[PDB]
């Protein structure tokens, strides 16, 4: 007799790629990729995840909370992961704003990149005694407070001259640093303007006014407009005749800021003290359920295979790795012609 | 492989092997008989599994948004950030494809060393009187039917029962 | 007899990681990493290393030399590697400055990123004949020169009106390019302000003044302050009543700059001509000794092992490479059960 | 390895080998005797040393500060610069771990080819009359005590002195 | 007899690098690199390639077309690859400009990064009825049109007061969004200034004027100059006494812009609507021939070898990959001492 | 390699081999005779060619200019962009050098497996009566001149014509 060693022969419908033989047919494989399917966004498994800034504040948007609208004040919980669910945030509240003449729409999104965010407990300057005369603090009917009747944003003070209604030269305030040592300070200020008759009635001058700010080498300059405003959007719905322009400046730890102003200033009162860092990707709300990974194109994912094929995007968590092609690991033997019967002659 | 092309091995295989990838076949007066080896198949499977574990246990760092850059005010920085993400994905994909190519190369090459191991296990267990030809086949002085190969592939064959020196 | 081939058996306390067998025990290894220890900073081995800008100028800081303070002028040696040892540089010298209203504190650090830095040999404009009237050049008692008695910074000229003390509209100067062809030009300018009485006495107007600069598409705007200044810090110690605000602008080769000004200008005289490039990391002084590599967390290092584990940071020189885990190269044989006596039966 | 598991090699080793990793052992009436081979050990060590030289001679570019970006005026650019450094360190670390994994894989696999080489050197030097079994062992017609193995492992064994054909 | 297996021996002048043996001598090799040679630039093989913006406009530069000079208007063909052949573009045309006081020189290069670029078909604002009084539109003798005699740039309107020649406070226009939804809008505006006599004759005021623009959080401020201008360069050659300063602002889709102005405004008329993306590298003109790859240091290349050694630079197309050293793949057998005769004894 | 150093192979080679890299040589009373094997040489060449195809078929992404960043207004961003290009070129160059080093390592190591394959093809074709020594050489009972080796290397040698058992 003749006893020999050999190798099986079977159906070999799979193809793999080697480095010295080219592409070969193999009996079986192990896939290493999937193409996922679009789903909704979830809570990250093991970490606290931020959606809205204050979720216990009802009937508030994120810009409402960032600007300090009355009845939208609350404690902001910490989080190590955030969702950016709104690329151009809106108000629904207080006095009407001309949102598009500054960069204020992006203030909530900035605030969501820090882990700890809080509103100071004291005012940064005393408004009634600031340069430019004794002031009285103005309130608006389109801004009611907890016992209804008149209010304003908690981050600013509308300073109207008390006794002397006259024009002025530019005035300068130095905005101090009131947070603790590792924290950044975000200061919110702005100005108000109206039509000619009301400008002469409130302030004593009916010409455009000039405003300047400076912090950490960054400088900004504005000029106001008298009359002929666009229409009111995203506000309380009462008719008005004037508008406000709002801005913010960042003070890195230890540093002081400067504002130069004329008639119509909204002086800063409460500042945001912010420290730490958070991880942000774009998503949508509500967050339903729990998942291993969050992906910008696919939502929540659970990791099964080590790799994936599809659209590459940003992701946070326990995620697979992106590859160009579907990859396979051989789990068989190379193709073997059914040459039993050839040798069996 | 390149080893069996020159050494004179058989270019075809047997479909009587259903319980394994590697095995034995005996050709004689009665015709052909086929049996499968289980331990060789098992450790080939084990090595492929350890290789899969090695491939599945590598980590890279997450890519997420920059904390300080805002839309429509920092467009140049955000374009450069997108380019950085593209380039990093390209580089890691190329590295993973290289690792899988090396893995499949090794898996396909082991098919001749798994067969040399079988050949000389058979030579040891087949007794001093057998003669090696050179291409994995052996010539015996005794009949070997299906139960014979069943005992050979199971590692219980003893030539003493065949009235031949061991 | 029976003669066989075999492999030794020994104590196998080391563990290495393979790709098809998992983790195995081995007789011996070769380490490939270390964790270094914090040390002081040194001189790079083979290259000239910069600490202070002018180390032969005594009792000077780097901002003193960058601003041209009297008795802090000297030749600045070239270097291909620099140490950034001060994240907010200070003065100790001349007239008091309000350092925090511009970006001037960072001028020394900018200058340390160039290989060749020098101060021009002629003035870039003639100060007495500039637009705005005939001028006379002011000197300060808090700025003595080599034969003591009165001086000022060498990069600027304090221009006070000679005969006519009147207000003015904005004036414009064009600042020309005086360096050679491959070099960048850094221009230093600023302005002076005081309290009301002294402003009316020196210039003829007691209102805020407006200043603007423009170079290579970059524009900047300032407004001055009359009275109520913060306290003097980092100066010669004499009492004053006014302060200066200082800035710089960069002109890339061939290009011209522009300044628009009013009463109180400090016109540019000497400019910095700078070319080449230098390699910078953060460190500390003094530089003691010599080393192969400079590391931002560990100081000077000598290369022994190819890799290291620890905190990753920037480094310059002949340095090891960072890895996540301690790596080992097998220098033995796999674990082998002491089965002599098992076969020795 | 996967080769000795099937070919029938011994799963244990000897601690009489103090002067090397690979060596010989003779089992007979007198008991056991052990000797070590020096040339095989030496070239295994040499190959590991050349591999260490290959691992130790690769360079990457330095990472230092940007020359034009200043603190607190260019914070967005400096955050992106820090991210670039993080990603580059991660990528090069992953590549180095892959290279060390391949090196250790090769070093651990060579242990059966170093032993096949020894087996057939022994077959050549042991004379035409010896018989190969199949698992690295050999059967001789003469006694072999410690001095016998000492001359065998040193490459001076000549069967002519043993009154047997060579 | 004795029959043995063996390996040849030949001349082995090549050296390759292995991982466990060091450097070895081999009989033959396969090179994998080349060092290319500098050539001219070509057309990319398979893609439409942009040189000049409008190549059917004769006697025009790119800045002439970008500014809308008369007789330089035409249709701008689309392209997916562009060549940046001019790092500081020039005019040759209309009214003289002070090019270096803004960022306008870079407007053509910006326009060449978009795939689709077109000029709107209607004016974005009605110039005669804008704030600041009824206007009349000024034309220049150094700007003739198709039937010669007087013209101006098509992107701007020179607004001179019709009846009332008086000074004014700052005025504000809101510049709307007129492109379709996926497109960016580029708006071109500026201002004119002259010597004192002509300023009092044209506008009614002979002082510097202040201009401001704001779009998408980006703000800019300018002040004009009265008399004492530099010399005319890159224009039609007629003598003038005044100059213009030109700028542009970008409006991302949906967004509105704002300009604040005084006497001398050149109001925007036609805006650039631009969408898509194009791939840019630096090169030179003319484009002669066709090639697989375009390289910034070598011009057009055809791919022969997979790699190259030389100067690394940016490249577009079907290109080889850069490596530090010349690489070789062994195509022989290791060095074998000619020991025939040694064994042949 | 490390295999022939221990197994006892010859350290030198023959220049009578002009039509191949690997081949046969017969030493006897008439002196020496040399012939070359064509199939082994051919498949070694084929494997090197497939390896070249694998090396030549990898792609990376193009590096070109940022669309929105302008000269002299965005110098900091453009410096960071240049640094990104430098780092990416460095990383991909290091990866390519690693792949070529692995390729050359494999090509140089195969020289002993190509020779074991030849040795046992020769053993199969040389007939049952030949004796293996251990270092690739064989002892025959018949004369073998140049035409003998010509028929051996061509795969047409039959010991039946030599009046010896096959
Ligand atoms: C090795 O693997 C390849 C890749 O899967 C196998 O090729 C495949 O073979 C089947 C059978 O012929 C092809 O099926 C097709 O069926 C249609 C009718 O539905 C017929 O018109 C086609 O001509 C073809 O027969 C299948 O398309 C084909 N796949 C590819 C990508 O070409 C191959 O059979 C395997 N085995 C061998 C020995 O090559
Ligand atoms: C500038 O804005 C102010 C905003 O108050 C405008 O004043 C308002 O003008 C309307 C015009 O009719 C006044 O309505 C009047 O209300 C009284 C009291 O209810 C009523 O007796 C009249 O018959 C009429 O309905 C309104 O009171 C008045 N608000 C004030 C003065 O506070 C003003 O018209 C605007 N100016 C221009 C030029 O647009
Ligand atoms: C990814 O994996 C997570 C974790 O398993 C999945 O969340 C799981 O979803 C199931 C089904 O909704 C829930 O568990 C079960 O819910 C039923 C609801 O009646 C409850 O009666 C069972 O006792 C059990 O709790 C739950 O939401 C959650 N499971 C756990 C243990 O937390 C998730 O659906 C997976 N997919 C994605 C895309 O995230
Ligand atoms: C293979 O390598 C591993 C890794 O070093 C070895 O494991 C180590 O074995 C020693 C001896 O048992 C362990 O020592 C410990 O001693 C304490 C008392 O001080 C005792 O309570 C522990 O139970 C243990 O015996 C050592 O911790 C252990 N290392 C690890 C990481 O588990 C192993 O011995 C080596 N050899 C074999 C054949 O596995
Ligand atoms: C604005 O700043 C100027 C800075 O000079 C202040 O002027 C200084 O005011 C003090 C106030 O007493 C003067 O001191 C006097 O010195 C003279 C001469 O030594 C002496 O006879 C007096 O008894 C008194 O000590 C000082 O001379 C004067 N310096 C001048 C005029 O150059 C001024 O007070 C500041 N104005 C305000 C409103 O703060
Ligand atoms: C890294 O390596 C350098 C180079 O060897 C080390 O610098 C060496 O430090 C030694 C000890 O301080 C010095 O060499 C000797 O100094 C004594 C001082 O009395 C002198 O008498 C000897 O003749 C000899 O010069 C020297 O500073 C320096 N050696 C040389 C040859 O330059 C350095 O300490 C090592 N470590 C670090 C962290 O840099
Ligand atoms: C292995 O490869 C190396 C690298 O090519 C070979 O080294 C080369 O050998 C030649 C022949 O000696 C050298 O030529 C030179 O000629 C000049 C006269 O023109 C003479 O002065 C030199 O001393 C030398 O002989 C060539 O420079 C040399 N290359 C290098 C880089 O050193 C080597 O011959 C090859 N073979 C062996 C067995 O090493
Ligand atoms: C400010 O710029 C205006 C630009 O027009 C200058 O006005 C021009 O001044 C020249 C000076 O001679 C006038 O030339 C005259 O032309 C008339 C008509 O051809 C001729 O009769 C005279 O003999 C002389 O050649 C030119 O007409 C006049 N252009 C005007 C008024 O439109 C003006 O001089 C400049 N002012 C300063 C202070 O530089
Ligand atoms: C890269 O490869 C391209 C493609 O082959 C080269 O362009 C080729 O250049 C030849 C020679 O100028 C031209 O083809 C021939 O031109 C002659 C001119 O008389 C014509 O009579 C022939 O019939 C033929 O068309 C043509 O420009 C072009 N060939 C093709 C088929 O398009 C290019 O020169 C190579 N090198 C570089 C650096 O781009
Ligand atoms: C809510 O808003 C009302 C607006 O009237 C506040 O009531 C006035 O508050 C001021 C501030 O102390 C008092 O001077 C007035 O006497 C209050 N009554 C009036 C104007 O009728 C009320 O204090 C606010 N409640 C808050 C802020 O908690
Ligand atoms: C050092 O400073 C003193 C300050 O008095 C300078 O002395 C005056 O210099 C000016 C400039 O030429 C002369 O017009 C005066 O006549 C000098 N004497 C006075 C005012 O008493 C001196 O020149 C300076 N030395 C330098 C700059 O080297
Ligand atoms: C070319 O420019 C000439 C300049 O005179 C234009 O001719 C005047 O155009 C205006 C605009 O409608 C008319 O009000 C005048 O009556 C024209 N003739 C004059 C001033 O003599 C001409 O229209 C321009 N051609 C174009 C723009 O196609
Ligand atoms: C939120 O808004 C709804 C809609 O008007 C209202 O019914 C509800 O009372 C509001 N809740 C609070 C807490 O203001
Ligand atoms: C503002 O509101 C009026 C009143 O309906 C409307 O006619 C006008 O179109 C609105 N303006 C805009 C810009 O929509
Ligand atoms: C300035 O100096 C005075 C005098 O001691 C001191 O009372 C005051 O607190 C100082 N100002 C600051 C901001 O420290
Ligand atoms: C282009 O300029 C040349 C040079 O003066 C001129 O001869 C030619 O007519 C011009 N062509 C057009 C179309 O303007
Ligand atoms: C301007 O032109 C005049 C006339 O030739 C010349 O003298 C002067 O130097 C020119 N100005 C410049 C800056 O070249």
């Amino acid at each position: 007799d003749r006893i020999c060693t050999g190798i099986t022969s079977s159906n070999s419908p799979h193809v793999v790629k080697t480095a010295t033989q080219g592409e070969v047919n193999v009996t079986g494989v192990i896939p290493l990729t999937t193409t996922p399917t679009k789903s909704h966004f979830a809570n990250l498994k093991g970490t606290e995840t931020r959606g809205k800034l204050c979720p216990k504040c009802l009937n508030c948007t994120d810009l409402d909370v960032a600007l300090g609208r009355p009845k939208c004040t609350g404690k902001i919980p910490s989080a190590r992961v955030s969702i950016l669910h709104e690329v151009r945030p809106v108000t629904s509240g207080c006095f009407p704003i001309m949102h598009d003449r500054t960069k204020i729409r992006q203030l909530p999104n900035l605030l969501r990149g820090y882990e700890h965010v809080r509103l100071s407990t004291h005012n940064v300057i005393n408004a009634e005694g600031a340069p430019g005369g004794p002031y009285k603090i103005g309130t608006s009917g389109s801004c009611p407070n907890i016992t209804n009747g008149n209010g304003f944003f908690a981050t600013m003070a509308w300073a109207v001259p008390d006794k002397n209604k006259t024009a002025t030269n530019p005035l300068t305030i130095e905005v101090p640093y009131v947070c603790t040592e590792g924290e950044d300070q975000i200061t919110v200020w702005g100005f108000h303007s109206d039509n000619e008759t009301q400008m002469a009635k409130l302030y004593g001058d009916s010409k455009p006014q000039t405003f300047t700010s400076s912090a950490n080498g960054v400088t900004t300059h504005y000029v106001s407009q008298i009359g002929g405003f666009p229409n009111q959007t995203e506000d309380g719905g009462l008719p008005q005749s004037g508008r406000i322009v709002v801005d913010y400046m960042v003070q890195k730890s230890g540093k002081t800021g400067t504002i130069t102003y004329q008639r119509g200033i909204l002086l800063p009162q409460k500042v945001w003290c912010a420290s730490g860092r958070s991880k942000v990707i774009k998503g949508s709300l509500p967050l339903i359920g729990e998942a291993d990974c969050l992906h910008e194109k696919y939502g929540g994912l659970n990791k099964s295979k080590p790799y994936y094929t599809g659209e590459h995007a940003k992701a946070i968590g326990n995620c697979p790795i992106w590859v160009k092609t579907p990859l396979k690991l051989a789990n068989g033997t190379k193709y073997r012609p059914p040459a039993k019967l050839l040798k069996e002659r | 492989g390149f080893f069996g092309a020159i050494a004179g091995f058989l270019e075809g295989g047997w479909e009587g092997m259903i319980a394994g990838w590697f095995g034995y076949t005996s050709h004689g007066a009665h015709g052909v008989a086929v049996a499968a080896d289980l331990k060789a198949t098992q450790e080939a499977i084990n090595k492929i599994t350890k290789n899969l574990n090695s491939l599945s246990e590598l980590e890279v760092k997450n890519l997420y948004r920059l904390s300080y850059a805002m839309d429509e005010l920092h467009n140049e920085i955000l374009e450069l950030d997108e380019k950085v993400d593209d380039l990093r994905a390209d580089t890691i994909s190329s590295q993973i494809e290289l690792a899988v190519l090396l893995s499949n190369e090794g898996i396909i090459n082991r098919e001749d060393w798994f067969l040399l191991a079988l050949e000389r296990k058979l030579k040891k267990m087949l007794g001093p009187s057998a003669v090696e030809i050179g291409n994995g086949c052996f010539e015996t002085k005794h009949k070997c039917n299906q139960t014979c190969l069943d005992k050979i592939a199971a590692g219980t064959f003893d030539a003493g029962e065949f009235s031949l020196p061991t």
